[PDB]
C-alpha cells in the first residue's frame, strides 16, 4: 500500500482510517536515561503500534502497520512477535510472506529476527524448496554471512537436503580457498554424511587439503582444517605425515608448518614415542623459534608450551627429587 | 556499520 | 637503548608481521590487507610527522560522551530502540571502568527506567512495554549491579525473573533468547549471568546445559552459536563463560580452545579478530582476549604448573597498542577500527579489553601493564560477567542473604 519511502508517505496520526485509535505514547518515566531523539516518522508508527499491541488488535491494519514498524528497525522482536501472531489470526497467505522476508533479509542480512522469522516460516509451511538458492544468494553478496550460513546447516540437516552441499562448499572454497565459513560448511557436511572414519574419505580429505596448502601455504583456514580432522584420532596415529610436512619447510615455510610439527611432537611424547628427548628437544627448539623470531605476538603462548613439554616429558620429569 | 550481539 | 622502540607496534621487525598472500589474491586476502594499510599509517603517523609517540586515553573525551549518552542519544540509536537497557550497561560500565562516579540522581533514574523495562512476567524488555528478551535481561541485571544499591538490587523481581527463565529452557539443555524467539550460546550465558548473580539457581535449572554447551565447540577449537557452526569470539566468550558459572569448564577440550583463542590475536594489529579470516575489531579486545583469565583460572583450577605467574597468554601489550592508538574517536568514544563511526558497543568493550590487557591477576599475585601514560590504568573488571569484581562480589553477597525462590 504506502511504503515507508514513498515520496507519498503520510504519518498515521494524518491518516482517516486510523482516526479511531489514540496512538500510545513510550512510557520512559519522569526523568529518562538513554532516552533516544526519535525522528517524526519512527515516533509515529511506533505510537501506533504500541496502541495495536495495547488493545491487541488483530487486523488488517495492524498487519500493515508492523511492515513499516520493522523497516523502521527491524531488530524490534516485539513487534516481529506480534507479525507472527497476526499472520495467524488473520490467516494470512505464507507464500507471500515468505516473499516479504527475503525482501527484508536482502536488505538487512545481518539481523537475528529477519533469520529467525524465515525459519518460523519454512517450518510453518514444511517446505525448504527455495532455502538453498535463496541463502546462495545472499552468499554470493557476502559469502561469510554467519546467519545465512546457520540457517544454511539447519535446513539442510532438517530436510536432509546433504546431497549437493559438497559441491557447493567446492565451488566457493575455488572462489576463495580463504573462506573460514567454507571450510567449516565442508566439516559440517563430512561430518554429517560420511564420517571421518572411513579411511578412503579422511585420506582424500588430507590430500586435498595439503593441495591446497602447497598452493596458498600462509592460509590458515586449510592449516586448521588439517589439525582438525586429524587431531581428535592423534596426530602421531598418522606417522607419515610429521616427514611430509618437513619437506615444505623449504619453499612452502610458515609460522603455520612450524606450530604444526610442535603439535605433532606434543602428540608423539604424549604417547611415549622412540628418541623421547631427541623429540622433546626439537620441540622446544621450535617453541623458542615461534615465541622469538616466527609468531611473537603469541609469545605468551609459545612460551607456555615450551614450558608444558618440558615440565612432563625432560628425562627429568618421571625422576624422584632423591636422585 | 555496527556489530550485531542481539 | 637509544635505537630501542618501547612500541611494540613501530619497532622495524613488525613490518615483516605484514600479509603474505603468496600470490594468490581473494576477497579475504584484499579485505585483510586494506586493513592493515590503514593501521600501517596510523602507526607510522608520529615518524611521517616527526613526533615523539604518546599514547593517551583521552579520558576527559570518553567521559563527556558517556556522560551526555547516558541521558540522550541522537536517532542514531534507533537502531537500539529494543536494547536500551544495553545502553545503559554499556554506559555504566563505561563509567566505572574510567572511574567515574555514578550520582545518585543518575542511579535513582536509572533503576526506575529498568523497572519499567522489566515484564510482569520476569525479565526485561528493550525498553518499556517491549517483552522481556535474555539479551536486555542480561544487561538491566549488569547495570543494576554496577550501581549496587539496595534500591538497584531491589528492582530485580526474582521469582518471576526464574519463572521467565524456565519457560525459556529446552530439553536439550539449551535457551530460547525470548518466547518464540532463536537459539544460540548467548541465551546460555545470558541466563547463567544473572540466574548466579541473584541467586535463583535451582538444583535443575540447568540441566543438560553444559552438554548443550558443549557440543558447541567444533573442530577449530573454538565454539559456534550452536552444533555445528563456524567458531566465533562472541559466542566463545558465552560459552566458555557460561561453563565457568557453571563450574564445568572441564566438559570442553580446553587445549583446543586456547590454541584457537591465541590465534585470533592479528600479528600485524595487534588486535583479535572474531573468527579465522577475518578482520580485527576492537570489541573482540573483550570477546577474545577475556577468554585468556578464564582460561588460567580454569587450567590453573586442574594445577597446571606451566601456568605464567605474571601475564596472560595472549600480547597484552601489543593489543593496549591497538585499542589506544587505533580505536579512539578524537571527540570521545571508542571504536572497531580506523574508519569506523564510534559507538556506546564498542565504548565499552574497547576499555573492558583495555582493562584485561592491564591487569593480571591471580589470586595472591598481581601484576599490571600499563602502556603510555600511568594516567592510562583503568579500574579491573570481572572476566565473567565484565562488571567489576566489587560489584560481582557485593550483588552475590547481598542475593545470598535472599533464599533461592521456591526454597
Ligand atoms: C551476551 C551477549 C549478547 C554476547 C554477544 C556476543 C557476540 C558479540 C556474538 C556475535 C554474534 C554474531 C552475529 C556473530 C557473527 O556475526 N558477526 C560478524 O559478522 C562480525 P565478524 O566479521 O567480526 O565476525
Ligand atoms: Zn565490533
Amino acid at each position: 500500500f504506502l511504503s515507508l519511502d514513498s515520496p507519498t508517505y503520510v504519518l498515521y496520526r494524518d491518516r482517516a482510517e486510523w482516526a479511531d485509535i489514540d496512538p500510545v505514547p513510550q512510557n520512559d518515566g519522569p526523568s529518562p536515561v538513554v532516552q533516544i531523539i526519535y525522528s517524526e516518522k519512527f515516533r509515529d508508527v511506533y505510537d501506533y503500534f504500541r496502541a495495536v499491541l495495547q488493545r491487541d488488535e488483530r487486523s488488517e491494519r495492524a498487519f500493515k502497520l508492523t511492515r513499516d514498524a520493522i523497516e523502521l528497525n527491524a531488530a524490534n522482536y516485539t513487534v516481529w512477535h506480534f507479525r507472527r501472531v497476526l499472520l495467524r489470526s488473520l490467516q494470512k497467505d505464507l507464500q507471500e510472506e515468505m516473499n516479504y522476508i527475503i525482501a527484508i533479509i536482502e536488505e538487512q542480512p545481518k539481523n537475528y529476527q529477519v533469520w529467525h522469522h524465515r525459519r518460523v516460516l519454512v517450518e510453518w509451511l514444511k517446505d525448504p524448496s527455495q532455502e538453498l538458492e535463496f541463502i546462495a544468494d545472499i552468499l554470493n553478496q557476502d559469502a561469510k554471512n554467519y546467519h545465512a550460513w546457520q540457517h544454511r546447516q539447519w535446513v539442510i540437516q532438517e530436510f536432509r537436503l546433504w546431497d549437493n552441499e559438497l559441491q557447493y562448499v567446492d565451488q566457493l572454497l575455488k572462489e576463495d580457498v580463504r573462506n573460514n565459513s567454507v571450510w567449516n560448511q565442508r566439516h559440517f557436511v563430512i561430518s554429517n554424511t560420511t564420517g571421518y572414519s572411513d579411511r578412503a574419505v579422511l585420506e582424500r580429505e588430507v590430500q586435498y587439503t595439503l593441495e591446497m596448502i602447497k598452493l596458498v601455504p600462509h592460509n590458515e583456514s586449510a592449516w586448521n582444517y588439517l589439525k582438525g580432522i586429524l587431531q581428535d584420532r592423534g596426530l602421531s596415529r598418522y606417522p607419515n605425515l610429521l616427514n611430509q610436512l618437513l619437506d615444505l619447510q623449504p619453499s612452502h615455510s610458515s609460522p603455520y608448518l612450524i606450530a604444526f610439527l610442535v603439535d605433532i611432537y606434543e602428540d608423539m611424547l604424549e604417547n611415549q614415542c622412540d628418541n623421547k628427548e631427541d623429540i622433546l628437544n626439537k620441540a622446544l627448539e621450535l617453541c623458542e623459534i615461534l615465541a622469538k623470531e616466527k609468531d611473537t605476538i603469541r609469545k605468551e603462548y609459545w612460551r607456555y608450551i615450551g614450558r608444558s613439554l618440558q615440565s612432563k616429558h625432560s628425562r627429568e620429569s618421571d625422576i624422584p627429587a632423591s636422585v | 556499520t555496527k556489530c550485531v550481539f542481539m | 637503548p637509544v635505537w630501542s622502540e618501547p612500541l611494540y607496534s613501530l619497532r622495524p621487525e613488525h613490518a615483516r608481521e605484514r600479509l603474505q598472500d603468496d600470490s594468490v589474491e581473494t576477497v579475504t586476502s584484499i579485505e585483510q590487507a586494506k586493513v592493515e594499510e590503514k593501521i600501517q599509517e596510523v602507526f607510522s603517523s608520529y615518524k611521517f610527522n616527526h613526533l615523539v609517540p604518546r599514547l593517551v586515553l583521552q579520558r576527559e573525551k570518553h567521559f563527556h560522551y558517556l556522560k551526555r549518552g547516558l541521558r540522550q542519544l541522537t536517532d542514531a540509536y534507533e537502531c537500539l530502540d529494543a536494547s536500551r537497557p544495553w545502553l545503559c550497561y554499556w554506559i555504566l560500565h563505561s563509567l566505572e571502568l574510567l572511574d567515574e562516579p555514578i550520582p545518585q540522581i543518575v542511579a535513582t533514574d536509572v533503576c526506575q527506567f529498568l523497572e519499567l523495562c522489566q515484564s510482569p512476567d520476569g525479565g526485561f524488555g528493550g525498553g518499556p512495554g517491549q517483552y522481556p528478551h535474555l539479551a536486555p535481561t542480561y544487561a538491566a541485571v549488569n547495570a543494576l549491579c554496577i550501581i549496587g544499591t539496595e534500591e538497584a538490587y531491589n528492582v530485580i523481581n526474582r521469582e518471576k525473573l526464574l519463572q521467565y527463565l524456565y519457560s525459556l529452557k529446552q530439553p536439550d539443555g539449551s535457551f530460547l533468547m525470548h518466547v518464540g524467539g532463536e537459539v544460540d550460546v548467548r541465551s546460555a550465558y545470558c541466563a547463567a549471568s544473572v540466574a548466579s548473580l541473584t541467586n535463583i539457581i535451582t538444583p535443575d535449572l540447568f540441566e543438560g546445559t553444559a552438554e548443550w554447551i558443549a557440543r558447541c565447540q567444533n573442530w577449530e577449537g573454538g565454539i559456534g552459536g550452536v552444533p555445528g557452526m563456524e567458531a566465533h569470539g562472541g559466542y566463545t566468550f558465552c560459552g566458555l563463560a557460561a561453563l565457568v558459572i557453571l563450574k564445568k569448564e572441564r566438559s570442553l577440550n580446553l587445549k583446543s580452545l586456547l590454541q584457537w583463542v591465541t590465534s585470533r590475536q592479528m600479528r600485524f594489529e595487534g588486535g583479535f579478530q572474531g573468527r579465522c579470516n577475518k578482520l580485527v575489531d576492537g570489541c573482540y579486545s573483550f570477546w577474545q582476549a577475556g577468554l585468556l583469565p578464564l582460561l588460567h583460572r580454569a587450567l590453573h583450577a586442574q594445577g597446571d604448573p606451566a601456568l605464567s605467574m605474571s601475564h596472560w597468554m595472549f600480547h597484552q601489550q601489543a593489543l593496549q597498542e591497538y585499542i589506544l592508538m587505533c580505536c579512539q574517536c578524537p571527540a570521545g568514544g571508542l571504536l572497531d577500527k580506523p574508519g569506523k563511526s564510534r559507538d556506546f558497543y564498542h565504548t565499552c568493550y574497547c576499555l573492558s579489553g583495555l582493562s584485561i590487557a592491564q591487569h593480571f591477576g591471580s589470586g595472591a599475585m598481581l601484576h599490571d601493564v600499563v602502556m603510555g601514560v600511568p594516567e592510562n590504568v583503568l579500574q579491573p573488571t570481572h572476566p565473567v560477567y565484565n562488571i567489576g569484581p566489587d560489584k560481582v562480589i557485593q550483588a552475590t553477597t547481598h542475593f545470598l542473604q535472599k533464599p533461592v525462590p521456591g526454597f
